[PDB]
DNA sequence: TCGCCCCCCTTCGGTGCTTTGCACCGAAGGGGGGC
């Protein structure tokens, strides 16, 4: 039925009128199919016939439903959506089974023809017009407009969600000891009542929904575990994901690799250790979804690893609010991190991974801090609190980082866990110049118009060097000059540059970079025993800086 | 009461800022706060056809253990018409920054007795989230003048003038300045005496509807040069580069003869002696940096800017300016929690302190340039915020070219 | 040949800098998943 709920008033964007678009696949099979669907919808008052005074139009089609033997109707409202007003969407995220508390009695229900049970605002119906053709164009055709929320319209989800919230709120206020998870038309209902009483509250809820025009078909009424919910299976003690099948191909296209990575990311919420970095690499610099991409050797190994992980059975557990949340992170290499969130050992609530490269130059301590921040945010979303962390970084390392790094940084209460490889600083710049170490006055210049540059140095012990550079930039020349000093110096070096840019990168102790030049500098800094890096202003005749300045001309 | 007609600035739409995740404690507090204000008609439940949104969260002080709801109307305030153009704004008194003590009182609740132009209310929408997205967001919009909206003090202007009218003449040497939802009230009495007069004001205010600041201890910290007897090449290189930067601020600063001292390709640990011609140069530059810079005056029509640097072991230097290198004020903030472990908490506290000083001194907050990653700041700052206002800020990654301010 | 939401990975283009490329950041493309 159609809810007696009040309509939500909706507008078109200011200045815009309604859609006016002609009709497609005018077949006879389709036409007769369409008049068949519409006449039943019309009998229930979901749509109404309209005539030619309504100038607007939009085209129609239909696809299949997962629940076999039902078709789904869809109208291509792409044009109307452009002209319809903006909405503030109230679905702020996706419920996760790890956020659920164990319940004595659980029910999963769904509303039938959900959108078609919510009326659409009177004044807006005329824009949802669609003509049904006539016999492959012989005559003018049959027109309808929607009286309810149409599938395919931009505002339908939000207006339904809001309507469902209004309808349930009476029942929610009344039964606070009944958890109701409301995701679109899908309702999860858990309680600590004994089954007999729980069932009373259920049909009390169902009867409340029906007064407001929401049917709950038996077909979609789950009374017994395992419950199918949001892509998972809910058991009393644990939850699984519904089986994830990865593509198996002899020859992979870009688009199949995109599909593979997406499945693996979905799997990583409970399957620990998933990696996609070498598989995602394949996607770079590509130019067509149909482009066949040969898997690198590294991508084959990564997929093989993932495939062995996915062959083993895993489950998550449910949330106990009387115990602390614990988050443990492990480093996986090449900027990849994996984590598990649990409350008792070896009983994960969920897992996950972090593998984004933020910035052109970074280090493991920064990325660890970003992983912690991602986990901290996720835990707020699911459980409303952050967890206590178990991290593979020593207190000496962290304390060395935030005393020598100029930006404020922080990590919550955490406990060192010895799960190598540990997160470490791979070098530390001396706070003071080194006695006995050679001093290099480095500098490099490039001509902005020329493409040509030089990099070189002058040293207190008397050494000089210039290297010509082609197809370079000014900032590259300066990195190149530091690169030479580190290359031609011993285990202990003092370096003077006039590049605030280069100093800025290096003083942040990066251990990885998108630049191969910065990557080379890092490899050298790690081989050194002591490095002091000092800056001076250029073109002010400083002894040494001026010397190399003059030389690199 | 009649509504004042309010408008957004030409060619601007209302805020469309997503709500961020909140802890259980804050969601519960926001729901108990919003359920009651709905009941008192101060806010109305709305749906998704309102396309605007502004983040909401909650703050709890440890001198006031009750939750205070805070709607981050920074975007809305930016897009709201100016009220100085309409001559409803508040003039700043130059007298406050001189007073012995300044107390801050949250009088935001007074705005809840004046309705908001119904055509403007839609711009005030906000959305309460839910733990584990058990439900969709619940949306409200204001019917009264909202706390945190810059138009609320302007519209309530001539009403607040009436409320304080008696207290002002009965105490003509106390100075009151309203900034947003706050009253900054300062006087020259004994703290005990002063506090007493505050409760008087409180109770007078209470009839209709944190900690003591002390402006005269906000010492400026200048650019100081080290004092040594033996100078290494590196020591002089740092000094030269430090005074070279300062020549963009101060005037008549020289490196002519300190730069001469580095002549040659010298080792950085070699102790070069100091000529008379260069020793004169330094002590000359020392005094120029002792007493402040001539020619820098506040411009009320330009924005205030604040830069902060982490100096370590709990110390934070800051400079407030409008034009670069023309600082109206330089300073050094210091921590207070007894563990010295949390950089983000310290920076958050430093921002509130600096912003408070700007309100006391100039009557508006600066736009902050924060030495922190965006995602680290956003992960934690709300846990330490205690002000009813929120300043503008942006995120910088500027390595210390020199330790100028330390 | 449709809608709305969250996630990840890649690409692209706008912004500001006492710049001339560079680093940052948000949006948009693809994929996963939900209904
Ligand atoms: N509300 C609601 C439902 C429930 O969709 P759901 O699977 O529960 O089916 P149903 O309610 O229509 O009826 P049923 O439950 O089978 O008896 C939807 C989400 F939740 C909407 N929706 C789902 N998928 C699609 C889709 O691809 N395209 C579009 N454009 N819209 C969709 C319409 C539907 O109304
Ligand atoms: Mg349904």
């Amino acid at each position: 039925p159609i809810s007696p709920i009040e309509t939500v008033p909706v507008k078109l964007k200011p200045g815009m009128d309604g859609p006016k678009v002609k009709q497609w696949p005018l077949t006879e099979e389709k036409i007769k199919a369409l008049v068949e669907i519409c006449t039943e919808m019309e009998k229930e008052g979901k749509i109404s016939k309209i005539g030619p005074e309504n100038p607007y139009n939009t085209p129609v089609f239909a696809i299949k439903k997962k629940d076999s033997t039902k078709w789904r109707k869809l109208v291509d409202f792409r044009e109307l959506n452009k002209r319809t007003q903006d909405f503030w969407e109230v679905q702020l995220g996706i419920p996760h089974p790890a956020g659920l508390k164990q319940k004595k009695s659980v029910t999963v229900l769904d509303v039938g023809d959900a959108f078609y049970s919510v009326p659409l605002d009177k004044d807006f119906r005329k824009y949802t017009a669609f003509t049904i053709p006539s016999i492959n164009n012989e005559t003018p055709g049959i027109r309808y407009q929607y009286n309810v929320l149409p599938m395919g319209w931009k505002g339908s989800p939000a207006i339904f969600q809001s309507s469902m919230t209004k309808i349930l709120e009476p029942f929610r206020k009344q039964n606070p000891d009944i958890v109701i998870y409301q995701y679109m038309d899908d309702l999860y209902v858990g309680s600590d009542l004994e089954i007999g009483q729980h069932r009373t509250k259920i049909e009390e809820l169902r009867q409340h929904l029906l007064r407001w025009g929401f049917t709950t078909p038996d077909k979609k009424h789950q009374k017994e575990p395992p419950f199918l919910w949001m892509g998972y299976e809910l058991h009393p003690d644990k939850w699984t994901v519904q089986p994830i099948v990865l593509p198996e191909k002899d020859s992979w296209t870009v688009n199949d690799i995109q599909k593979l990575v997406g499945k693996l990311n979905w799997a990583s919420q409970i399957y620990a250790g998933i990696k996609v970095r070498q598989l995602s690499k394949l996607l770079r610099g590509t130019k067509a979804l149909t482009e066949v991409v040969p898997l690198t050797e590294e991508a084959e190994l990564e997929l093989a690893e993932n495939r062995e992980i996915l062959k083993e059975p895993v489950h998550g557990v449910y949330y106990d609010p009387s115990k602390d949340l614990i988050a443990e992170i492990q480093k996986q290499g090449q900027g990849q991190w994996t984590y598990q969130i649990y409350q008792e050992p070896f009983k994960n609530l969920k897992t996950g991974k972090y593998a984004r490269m933020k910035g052109a130059h970074t280090n493991d301590v920064k990325q660890l801090t970003e992983a912690v921040q991602k986990i901290a945010t996720e835990s707020i979303v699911i459980w409303g609190k952050t967890p206590k962390f178990k991290l593979p970084i020593q207190k000496e390392t962290w304390e060395a980082w935030w005393t020598e790094y100029w930006q404020a940084t922080w990590i919550p209460e955490w406990e060192f866990v010895n799960t190598p490889p540990l997160v470490k600083l791979w070098y530390q710049l001396e706070k003071e110049p080194i006695i006995g170490a050679e001093t290099f006055y480095v500098d490099g210049a490039a001509n902005r118009e020329t493409k040509l540059g030089k990099a070189g140095y002058v040293t207190d012990r008397g050494r000089q060097k210039v290297v010509p550079l082609t197809d370079t930039t000014n900032q590259k020349t300066e990195l190149q000059a530091i690169h030479l000093a580190l290359q031609d110096s011993g285990l202990e070096v003092n370096i003077v540059t006039d590049s605030q840019y280069a100093l800025g990168i290096i003083q942040a102790q990066p251990d990885k970079s998108e630049s191969e030049l910065v990557s080379q500098i890092i490899e050298q800094l790690i081989k050194k025993e002591k490095v002091y890096l000092a800056w001076v202003p250029a073109h002010k005749g400083i002894g040494g800086n001026e010397q190399v300045d003059k030389l690199v001309s | 009461i009649e509504t004042v007609p309010v408008k957004l600035k030409p060619g601007m739409d209302g805020p469309k800022v997503k709500q961020w995740p909140l802890t259980e404690e804050k969601i519960k507090a926001l729901v108990e706060i919003c359920t009651e204000m709905e009941k008192e008609g101060k806010i109305s439940k709305i749906g998704p056809e309102n396309p605007y949104n502004t983040p909401v969260f909650a703050i709890k002080k440890k001198d006031s253990t009750k939750w205070r709801k805070l709607v981050d109307f920074r975007e809305l305030n930016k897009r709201t018409q100016d009220f100085w153009e309409v001559q409803l704004g508040i003039p700043h008194p130059a007298g406050l920054k001189q007073k012995k003590s300044v107390t801050v009182l949250d009088v935001g609740d007074a705005y809840f007795s004046v309705p908001l132009d119904k055509d403007f209310r839609k711009y005030t929408a906000f959305t309460i989230p839910s733990i584990n997205n058990e439900t969709p967001g619940i949306r409200y919009q204001y019917n009264v003048l909202p706390q945190g909206w810059k138009g609320s003090p302007a519209i309530f202007q001539s009403s607040m003038t009436k409320i304080l009218e008696p207290f002002r003449k009965q105490n003509p040497d106390i100075v009151i300045y309203q900034y947003m939802d706050d009253l900054y009230v300062g006087s020259d009495l004994e703290i005990g005496q002063h506090r007493t007069k505050i409760e008087e004001l409180r109770q007078h205010l209470l009839r209709w509807g944190g900690y003591e600041l002390h402006p005269d201890k906000w010492t400026v910290q200048p650019i100081v040069l080290p004092e040594k007897d033996s100078w290494t090449v590196n020591d002089i290189q740092k000094l030269v580069g430090k005074l070279n930067w300062a020549s963009q601020i101060y005037a008549g600063i020289k490196v002519r003869q300190l730069s001469k001292l580095l002549r040659g390709t010298k080792a950085l640990t070699e102790v070069v002696p100091l000529t008379e011609e260069a020793e004169l140069e330094l002590a000359e530059n020392r005094e120029i940096l002792k007493e402040p810079v001539h020619g820098v005056y506040y411009d009320p029509s330009k924005d205030l800017i604040a830069e902060i640097q982490k100096q370590g072991q709990g110390q934070w230097t800051y400079q407030i300016y409008q034009e670069p290198f023309k600082n109206l004020k330089t300073g050094k903030y210091a921590r207070m929690k007894g563990a010295h472990t949390n950089d983000v908490k310290q920076l958050t506290e430093a921002v509130q302190k600096i912003a408070t000083e700007s309100i006391v001194i100039w009557g508006k907050t600066p736009k902050f340039k924060l030495p922190i990653q965006k995602e680290t700041w956003e992960a934690w700052w709300t846990e330490y915020w205690q002000a009813t206002w929120i300043p503008e800020w942006e995120f910088v990654n500027t390595p210390p070219l020199v330790k100028l301010w330390y």
